[PDB]
Parts: structure tokens; C-alpha cells; sequence
């Protein structure tokens, strides 16, 4: 906030100013601000960028978003909902195709208008929920019950217009309740797929590997030997096991909750060893967010 | 709901469409659609009707609460062609007198409820019962599910039937299968009979027809994401399993009339079985699946003996 | 490149505290006794509070007065405007007022009563009313039906065959689950600006002990055999009305004036006119609903959970904790806890991976049932003894 | 797409030739639809089964350029035969070409009298033949209900 305020002592009302006000109201971190022309550049540079906000900027934004995922740089962007007041009588999907489908993103409709100031895109607002989520507990926890402060939604939306748009894509409107106030609501990616709904379980694997792929860069040009291979296996599993005993990933007997396999012929056979190539593979049990709740009575 | 109907539309004064639609919500909840048209012989939008129902993926039932016969039979013939390409419809109909209507002669998906029901309003006006009988299908699938025939359910809010039917002409009308609204002394009005139109032992019952109609629509909607994948062997075992875990969950909640063995499904997708080599070249797959549904229990017979 | 120790402060929390149960709260839904809204429920501290606002006189305003003077705990008031005069007009515009969709938007956004009460049905006896007795209730039935847990409260016409034929009518089971009536309307000791009694509906004397017995005993015991405070007698006994004894139409709640004790309430058995469903015995209908309110009270706490079996167990201790007390508070059946209540959440005990990837979080809730001891089947035996 | 085509205008342009329309669905949008090449013969349809044979030989022809002018003898024949099928076995586990008992999925043969007899060995020729059965898309999915 400090160098921001030495940059902007100047109370603006443009959304990025309202963003970093809100962002650093929740603490906030070393967060950057690049134009709509230089997205891929610093992403190719800075190697840290996790989040992509929509400050009401969409057109070149979505293209540059789908540009870099066209080379797939392991990020989670997130978009804005449309501006105001779908009538909801009709028109159920024609508000969505303006947003590129991906396993990477949601829109968060209501335009939390921030009654102190100007109408804030909930890209900025829901990021504050995440800002108090990782600060609370990690990434696999869904930022879906963190309540934000002093921000008012433009619209108190519905339960049914809410409920009828829970599917298809990733509307994820942000609804004020009692108790919890102006709280985030609904967690789902753009596809309604069995692999990818539930943004943290997408964001889990979005976060599960950029540590790993980074970490092993020091380890190339190494003699591709059997005692290498077992040793490499020996480090990950425990880090998984911690992360399993963290309860980030689901599943008992955690070599059930994952698996891991690397060898001479179960992976990476002869000539591609002779081609230098090594291949590995894992698969695993993750948690899924308990989004829905039904409950059954009986008088027995 | 009824609230947002009062916002978009209105209640007029002379006029039975606003009365017949509020009785739908008093019986069973759920949303509903409506398609307003003004002239019975306006075959412009009537031809433009069946290509609007397909773009909304959900539509299951079909009805028409309009009183007279010239308007209803113009409708029932307009979308009668859209019942036989197996997309999953099931309409309702009423009878002008003691025999069935002839706009849809013989089909596996109709249902006729004979005696029309009246309702008091400021002389009480009659009403064809195809409107409020759609709401009673919304309660049976709630707690009991699809596979229970709605008969013992009680009509929620009516004065009396128009003509009083007795048991000696119930014997005639229960064949040539059409249903009946009955009156009882202790419990009031009640629907009665759950038989469809055409009377071979294939499908004579409403739930056995509506159980196969709902089991197809859920697996056909989810195979649509995988419609251009290669026809190898690892795709076959992944499809055959996701169908196996769908009928097993539906078996162990009392909807497939099989005993404690497995014999309720034989889904097979192999290449030696159920296919051969030369229809792989004109790319095909064959899903032989089959169930064993449950029948409703009517005509309970005691037959006491001495020993 | 450097770094400080990072002392890392954090903390934790508390507070299950949510307790309310405003199902036992009544709502007085009359017109204004002649500057409130026409639409909002208004809380009542006392008759000294509320009846002093807008006159102790009217129709509501006596039945206002007839609430805490029969020992109410707290009621709510939804005023409805200055009713017109000519009560046959007032009590039919009321139907058109009930026919507003503006009702449920204030009812589903009410969530603070469960007791729906208009005591103003005595004017129906004054003024076809039986259709208005019928279809007015039919509104009240469907309202409480489409309400999550609200409960209609009626009274009969004292005239026989105006109530009998009324009971001789088609009604769904779900509305007969929720709603009952009282046939003997009461002669109060209230003065009809004169020596005359104000013959009021039993309904405010009904509602006073209800939440009070729900406060004192809990709901699960009974409503009945309660001597009423400020009434001379019930205006008509069942001895002069041998009609409605035909148990072919739906059941009632009789009110009886006793000899050596007061006017004792004599009916609690819902309009499911039925012998086997545990949805007579009105306290049974209402005991579950508050638990439903209590389990919904904690359900929304566990909202966006993960689907893990340990996370299930977190809830599993809670309910096992909570209802244990409550069964040990004698609210429930059974001499062990295991026959009291039983839980069945599990991997394919409630759920599956499809509902894990649909994020459902499902539990099966069991309870065995008490019964009140209504009737006295005496047998004698001399047993000669030589 | 600029137009909304139909459900059935795809139907009359699916035989003979291969219009292969671009149609937008609900949920997934603006997707391509139909993979068919210009002829209708039972060997050459289904664009992915063409590109499979198109790319399984441009890597063998690129590699064998350093094996020409090698002696046409017995240790050569048992080395090319043992080098090709080690590439197909890596391609069979990946689900590219379908068949159990992977002797059924492909075959490779090279010899002295099964192929390339003695006189065309004296002209220098070294002829082989390999044959393999690829996968094909499941363009049509039909499903049958019964009662048993």
C-alpha cells in the first residue's frame, strides 16, 4: 500500500484504484498491474503470476488470456460478470459465450458496487476472499465463505436465478446473506465437467506442479541411472504425505490417495533413455468441495 | 411461481386460463412454461411450435387447459408428429364423452382422464382436468420417485365432479384403457387407474412407460460429450462401467423388479459380442442394455381357505 | 535478500451460539384497530405495550388482550390496514388480500413465526360462509404448505352441518398434516362495552399456552387439558352438537368446560383423519420441525465443506452430542440413545463419488417415537381369595 | 459462426462428400463437428485415420536415410525387424492402434524367400512390408433397450 500511496495519494474512482484500495484493504501482496497490451510478456518474465483480474477489460483480455493458455503457462485467470440486471425471464446462455471457455476462470456477476465508492468488478472483490483464504488456509479450501467488508453488491440476486445459472458455466454470483454478509457464493469452473468443476480442485493442480517443475530444473544432465530414479521418488511422496496429512488431498493409506511410478520399463524404456528422455507419471485422490447438502429423515 | 405470473401477465374479467393455472401450484410446485397463441387455426405459429420445443432441452410433459374441443384438437394434431422420433415426450389428453379422442389414435405415450372437474367462481364453471393433473405428477416423483403410479394421491381443492360415475360402468371404461376421477365419501375426490392407451403386454402402465423414458434421457445427455472418440477397447470398458454404476444405484432403491441376484442389467459393448468388424469401418457403436421394471399391484385377491 | 523471525500471530474462535426456534412464535394477522404498515409483522412486548398503541378495542384488539392475559410469552402482529366496516365486505377483500402474491414475499421473508393466526373468524358465524370457511382455509393450507414450516390455525363454525359438510370435502394429506380447528368458540369474561361477554375465538387463549408449554415442558408433551384464564365458558358444548361426531370428515379439537376444574382443552390430533401416520398428535408435527430448524441452524454452517470422511465426522460428534441431551431431556423415545436417534452418513451409506463430484453432503436421520396416554382401558378382577 | 445451420442440413451433406459443418451447441460452443474426407471408401475416410498413416512413415523414411548402402545380409534383416516393432509397441500402449495380443495389431516381416528372392537381391533391392490396423472414430452411437 505504501508505494501505491506514494504513487497514488490521489483518490481515483477508476476500478484499479478501487481494486488496490480493496486489495490492500485485505492485506494484499506484491501484486502487479500491466496493461491490456503486455499480458504475455511479463508472464514470460516474472514466473510468479497466479491470478488475472478483469478490471472491466475483456476484449483483448480474453484473447491474450486464451493466447497464453494456448501455450499453457499454468495460471488461473478470472473474469467479470456482465454489468447489470439480467432479466432472467429467458436468455439463459447468451450472456456467457462472450467469455472464452477454459478450465481457468469465472465471472462472479453482481458488480459489488462498493457503496463507499465506485462500482467494483467482483474480479477484484472475490480476489479479496482468496486473499483471506490462502492467508487462512491454502488453495484447496474454496474461497466460497470468506465475507468481504464494506462492499455492497449492486444486486441482491436470487436463489433460483442463482440456482438456474449454477450449471452450464461459472456464473458464481456473490450474494449477501444474514450472518455472513456480502459473501462469495458458488465455486465452479467454466466447464461443468467431472474432471473440472470446483475451482480449487482445478487450482490445486494449477498449484501442485509449478513448484515441482521449477524445483527439478537443477537436476537435468544427470546420469539417468536406476539409483537416481528411486531417489527422485523418495522425495515427492513424503511432501505429498505431508500435503495429504495437511488434508489438502483426500484419501486414506495415502499411497492409495496417490500413486507414483518411475522405473526402467514401467516408465521410460530403453531407446528413449538412449534418446535421453525420462518420463514419469502419478495419479491421485483429491478432495472435492461439498457444495451441495441434502439430508434424510426417518422415524425408525 | 404464481408471483412472477402476476407481474408478466394479468387476471382479466369477462376467462379460464388464469383459474386453471393457479390450481397447478396448489397441487404440486415446480416451475412451468407457457406458449400463448390466439387463433386456433393460425397454422403459422403452430407449424413454428415444434421447432421451438427442441432448443430447450428439458420439456417432458404436454398439456392444454383450454375448455372447448375445436381449440384442443387443433393443437393435439399439430405436434402429434413430434412423438415418434424418441426424444422423450409424454402428453396428456381429455375426452369429450365416453370414448377416447381420435386426434392421437394409438400411441404408447398418451393418457386420458375422462370426467371433467368443476370449480366455484363468481354458476360454477367447468374445467378440463388436463391442467391440474400435471401438478400431481410433481408430488409423486418428489418423495416416491418416478416408478410409483399416482393413484392414491388426493386432489387438493375442488368441489365435486361434473358427472358422478359408479362402479358398474367403471367395468366398461377400465378396458380400452382410459382413466377416471372418482368420488369417495370418506376421503373425497381421488384419481383412479394408471393405464395407458394401447394394450399389449409391452407397456400397459404409466410408470413402466415413464421409467424407460427417463433412464434414456440421462445417459443420452452425457454420452454427447464423447461422440467422436476412437473406437478402441479402453473406451468400451469406460462406457460399460459408467452405465453399470447407474443401474446398480437405481436397483438398490427399489425400482428394478429383480430378486437378490444381479439379474436386472446385461450391458455389453464388446466387439466379439454385439458387434463385428465391418460396421467399425462405417463408424458405429452398439449399446445393448436392458432392464426389468416393476409393475403396480392392483386387483388384490385374498382367497381364504379352511386349510 | 534477508528476513526477520516472522512471529506469525493468529487466533481461533468459538460460538455455536445459534438457538432461536421462532416456530413457537405466533403472528396476529388482523387489520389495524382504528400508523403501522399494512404489511409487516410487528413484535409485541405486552398488551400494556401493544394494545395501548392503537386501542384495546376492535376485533384484533380484544384478541390482542386475550393473549397475554391468558399467559402468552410473546406474539407478533401483522396489521392489515383499516378494515372497511361491513365485515362481510372486510372478510372477503381479505381473501383478495390473501390472493395478493404480496403475502408470501412477506411470509417467506418472515422466518420468525411458525404459528399463523387470525382470530377474526367469529364474524363468519355472524354472516356462502362455508365456502369462505372452506376456501379461506384452502388459502391458509396452501400458504403454510408453500411456507417451509408454518402452521394454519382455524376454528369451526359452531353451527352443525356448516362444519360437517365442510369436513366432508376433498383435501390433500400434506395440508392435513399442517392445520387444525377448534369447535367451541369461547365466551370470555371480557366485557362487550357492557355486561355482555365478548365471545372471542379460542385462538388467542389457544396460542398463549402453546409456546408457554413449549417453553416450559417443551413441545413434545401435549397441548390439552389446560384450564383457560379469562373465559366464562365455551359458548357451545359438544353435548348440544351430536353432529361432527361422524368421523368421516376430518378431525377437530374439542374444548370442554370441566366441573371440578377449568375449561380443559380436549383435542390434539391433526386433520390427517388417520390412524397410522405419525402426523396426528400436533406436538409430533411441531417437535420435528424445530429440530429441522435446529439442524438447518447448523447445516448452513457446514456449507462449502470438502467431501472428506473426516469432515463428516466433525458433524457426527455434534448431533450425537446434541440430541443425546435432548433424549436424556426426555424429549424422545427409548431407554438407550441407540434406539433414540441414529445417523447414517457415509461413503455409499449416503453418498457416492458422483455426488462427491456433485459435492453433495448427505446424512440419514433416524428417530423413534413417544406417545401420549390418551385413554383409560380399565379392567377389573375380584380374585376370589377363598 | 455467422450462420445457424440446422440439425438436418448436416444430414444430406454427410454422404458422397464431407461438408463438415461448424455448429454451436449449448454449453460447449462454436465447436467443429464432423471429421470426414472427400471420398467415401471403406479404406480412406475419417481424417484421423489418414493422418495416422501420414505421420507413421515420415519418421521411418527420415531415419532410414543413414542405413542405405548397408550390406544386405542376415544381421541387417534381424535388426530392422527388431527396431520397427519396438516403435509400434510404444504406439500400441498409447491407444493409437487398437487390438489385443499385439501380434494381431500389426505385423513386420523381412527375409530371403518370404520376400525379395535371390535375383532381385542381386539388383540391390531390399523390399519389406508392414501392415497395421488403426483406430476409427465412433461417429454414430446407437443404443438398444430391451427387457430381460
Amino acid at each position: 500500500w505504501a508505494e501505491f500511496t506514494v504513487e497514488y495519494p490521489t483518490p481515483l474512482e477508476d476500478a484499479f484504484y478501487t481494486s488496490l484500495s480493496l486489495w490492500f484493504m485485505h492485506g494484499g501482496g506484491k501484486c502487479y498491474l500491466v496493461n491490456e497490451a503486455n499480458i504475455a510478456d511479463a508472464v514470460a518474465q516474472y514466473d510468479d503470476i497466479t491470478l488475472i483480474v478483469a478490471a472491466g477489460t475483456d476484449t483483448t483480455t480474453y484473447t491474450a488470456f486464451t493466447t497464453v493458455v494456448g501455450q499453457g503457462y499454468r495460471i488461473f485467470g478470472l473474469f467479470d460478470g456482465p454489468k447489470e440486471k439480467i432479466a432472467g425471464t429467458a436468455k439463459p446462455d447468451e450472456v456467457m459465450e462472450e467469455y472464452p471457455t477454459s478450465p481457468f476462470g469465472a465471472v462472479f456477476y453482481p458488480w459489488g458496487t462498493l457503496a463507499s465508492g465506485a462500482a467494483v468488478p467482483p474480479s477484484a472483490i472475490a480476489a479479496a476472499s482468496i486473499t483471506q483464504t490462502d492467508r487462512t488456509r491454502g488453495v484447496w479450501k474454496a474461497p466460497a465463505n470468506q465475507a468481504v467488508n464494506g462492499v455492497t453488491p449492486a444486486f441482491a440476486v436470487s436463489d433460483d436465478f442463482q440456482g438456474k445459472y449454477n450449471q452450464g458455466k461459472a456464473l458464481n454470483m456473490i450474494r449477501t446473506f444474514s450472518g455472513q454478509g456480502t459473501v462469495v457464493w458458488g465455486a465452479r469452473t467454466l466447464e461443468d465437467s467431472d474432471n473440472w468443476r470446483y475451482i480449487p480442485v482445478r487450482r490445486l493442480f494449477n498449484a501442485v506442479e509449478r513448484d515441482i517443475q521449477k524445483s527439478l530444473n537443477k537436476l537435468v544432465f544427470e546420469p539417468n541411472s536406476q539409483p537416481t530414479w528411486q531417489r527422485v521418488k523418495a522425495a515427492v511422496d513424503s511432501y505429498l504425505h505431508s500435503l495429504w496429512q495437511q488434508g489438502a488431498l483426500a484419501g486414506n493409506t495415502p499411497a492409495d490417495a496417490w500413486f507414483v511410478q518411475v522405473g526402467k520399463d514401467l516408465t521410460m524404456t530403453q531407446e528413449e533413455i538412449n534418446q535421453g528422455k525420462m518420463i514419469i507419471k502419478i495419479g491421485l485422490a483429491a478432495v472435492r468441495p461439498a457444495e451441495f447438502i441434502i439430508l434424510q429423515f426417518s422415524q425408525d | 411461481s404464481w408471483l412472477d405470473y402476476t407481474i408478466l401477465f394479468d387476471s382479466n374479467v369477462p376467462p379460464t386460463a388464469s383459474v386453471a393455472l393457479r390450481l397447478y401450484f396448489q397441487n404440486g410446485g415446480g416451475p412451468c412454461y407457457l406458449y400463448p397463441l390466439e387463433k386456433a387455426d393460425d397454422n403459422g405459429p403452430l407449424a413454428a411450435l415444434p421447432d421451438l420445443i427442441d432448443e430447450v432441452g428439458e420439456i417432458t410433459l404436454l398439456a392444454s387447459p383450454d375448455p372447448d374441443e375445436t381449440y384442443r384438437t387443433a393443437v393435439y394434431g399439430a405436434l402429434a408428429a413430434s412423438l415418434d422420433q424418441h426424444k422423450g415426450y409424454f402428453l396428456l389428453a381429455d375426452s369429450v364423452n365416453g370414448d377416447a379422442p381420435s386426434a392421437v389414435g394409438g400411441s404408447a405415450q398418451v393418457a386420458v382422464y375422462y370426467p371433467n372437474v368443476e370449480v366455484p367462481h363468481t354458476a360454477p364453471l367447468s374445467l378440463p382436468p388436463s391442467a391440474l393433473i400435471a401438478g400431481v405428477y410433481g408430488k409423486t416423483d418428489g418423495e416416491r420417485g418416478v416408478w410409483k403410479a399416482p393413484a392414491n394421491v388426493v386432489l387438493n381443492g375442488v368441489s365435486d365432479v361434473s358427472v358422478r360415475v359408479t362402479n358398474e360402468q367403471q367395468a366398461e371404461l377400465n378396458p380400452k384403457g382410459i382413466n377416471v376421477i372418482r368420488h369417495f365419501s370418506d376421503r373425497g375426490l381421488v384419481v383412479w387407474g394408471s393405464r395407458t392407451q394401447k394394450d399389449d403386454d409391452d407397456w400397459r402402465y404409466i410408470p413402466v412407460r415413464r421409467l424407460f423414458d427417463a433412464a434414456e434421457r440421462d445417459i443420452k445427455k452425457a454420452l454427447q460429450p464423447m461422440v467422436f472418440e476412437p473406437n478402441s477397447q479402453l473406451t468400451w470398458k469406460r462406457v460399460q462401467t459408467a452405465i453399470d454404476n447407474y443401474l446398480y444405484r437405481l436397483w438398490q432403491q427399489g425400482a428394478l423388479a429383480g430378486n437378490k441376484a444381479e439379474e436386472a442389467y446385461f450391458v455389453r459393448v464388446g466387439k466379439g459380442i454385439t458387434m463385428t468388424q465391418d460396421e467399425i469401418n462405417q463408424g458405429k457403436m452398439i449399446i445393448q442394455v436392458g432392464m426389468a421394471a416393476v409393475r403396480p399391484a392392483e386387483f388384490i385377491i385374498l382367497k381364504f381357505t379352511q386349510d | 535478500t534477508m528476513v526477520l523471525p516472522g512471529v506469525s500471530y493468529n487466533e481461533t474462535l468459538l460460538t455455536q451460539a445459534s438457538n432461536d426456534d421462532p416456530v413457537t412464535m405466533p403472528l396476529f394477522i388482523g387489520y389495524t384497530p382504528p400508523p403501522v404498515t399494512v404489511m409487516q409483522p410487528v413484535s409485541v412486548g405486552s398488551l400494556t405495550q401493544a394494545n395501548s398503541l392503537f386501542g384495546q378495542r376492535g376485533t384484533l384488539a380484544y384478541s390482542l388482550r386475550h393473549f397475554f392475559e391468558n399467559g402468552g410469552l410473546q406474539c407478533y402482529v401483522l396489521p392489515l390496514g383499516p378494515g372497511k366496516g361491513e365485515p362481510a365486505a372486510r372478510l372477503q377483500e381479505l381473501i383478495a388480500a390473501l390472493q395478493t402474491p404480496q403475502m408470501l414475499e412477506t411470509l417467506l421473508a418472515d422466518d420468525k413465526t411458525g404459528l399463523v393466526l387470525v382470530p377474526e373468524l367469529s364474524e363468519l358465524n355472524e354472516v356462502d360462509a362455508d365456502a369462505l370457511w372452506y376456501q379461506g382455509w384452502q388459502v391458509l393450507l396452501t400458504l403454510c404448505r408453500q411456507a417451509p414450516q408454518r402452521f394454519a390455525l382455524l376454528e369451526l363454525p359452531e353451527d352443525p352441518a356448516s362444519a360437517v359438510t365442510l369436513t366432508q370435502q376433498s383435501f390433500s394429506a400434506d395440508q392435513c398434516q399442517r392445520g387444525a380447528a377448534w369447535w367451541p368458540r369461547l365466551e370470555t369474561s371480557y366485557q362487550d362495552e357492557s355486561s355482555a361477554p365478548v365471545v372471542l375465538s379460542p385462538l388467542p387463549a389457544v396460542a398463549a399456552a402453546i409456546q408457554r408449554s413449549a417453553h416450559d415442558n417443551g413441545v413434545w408433551k401435549a397441548p390439552a387439558n389446560i384450564a383457560l384464564a379469562k373465559t366464562r365458558r365455551p359458548t357451545q358444548s359438544i353435548l348440544t352438537s351430536q353432529a361432527l361426531l361422524d368421523n368421516q370428515g376430518v378431525s377437530c379439537n374439542l374444548i370442554r368446560s370441566f366441573v371440578g376444574k377449568g375449561v380443559r382443552l380436549w383435542g390434539c390430533r391433526t386433520l390427517l383423519n388417520e390412524e397410522n401416520t405419525a402426523w396426528r398428535y400436533i406436538q409430533i408435527r411441531l417437535l420435528v420441525s424445530s429440530v429441522e430448524h435446529y439442524l438447518s441452524k447448523l447445516a448452513r454452517a457446514y456449507l462449502f465443506e470438502p467431501n472428506t470422511a473426516p469432515t463428516w465426522m466433525k458433524l457426527k460428534g455434534q448431533v450425537w452430542t446434541w440430541l443425546r441431551q435432548q433424549w436424556l431431556a426426555g424429549a424422545f423415545f427409548g431407554t438407550v440413545e441407540d434406539e433414540a436417534f441414529s445417523l447414517s452418513i457415509g461413503l455409499d451409506e449416503t453418498m457416492t463419488e458422483d455426488d462427491i463430484r456433485h459435492g453433495k453432503m448427505i446424512l440419514q436421520v433416524r428417530l423413534a417415537l413417544l406417545a401420549p396416554a390418551e385413554f383409560i382401558a380399565i379392567s377389573l378382577t375380584l380374585d376370589l381369595r377363598d
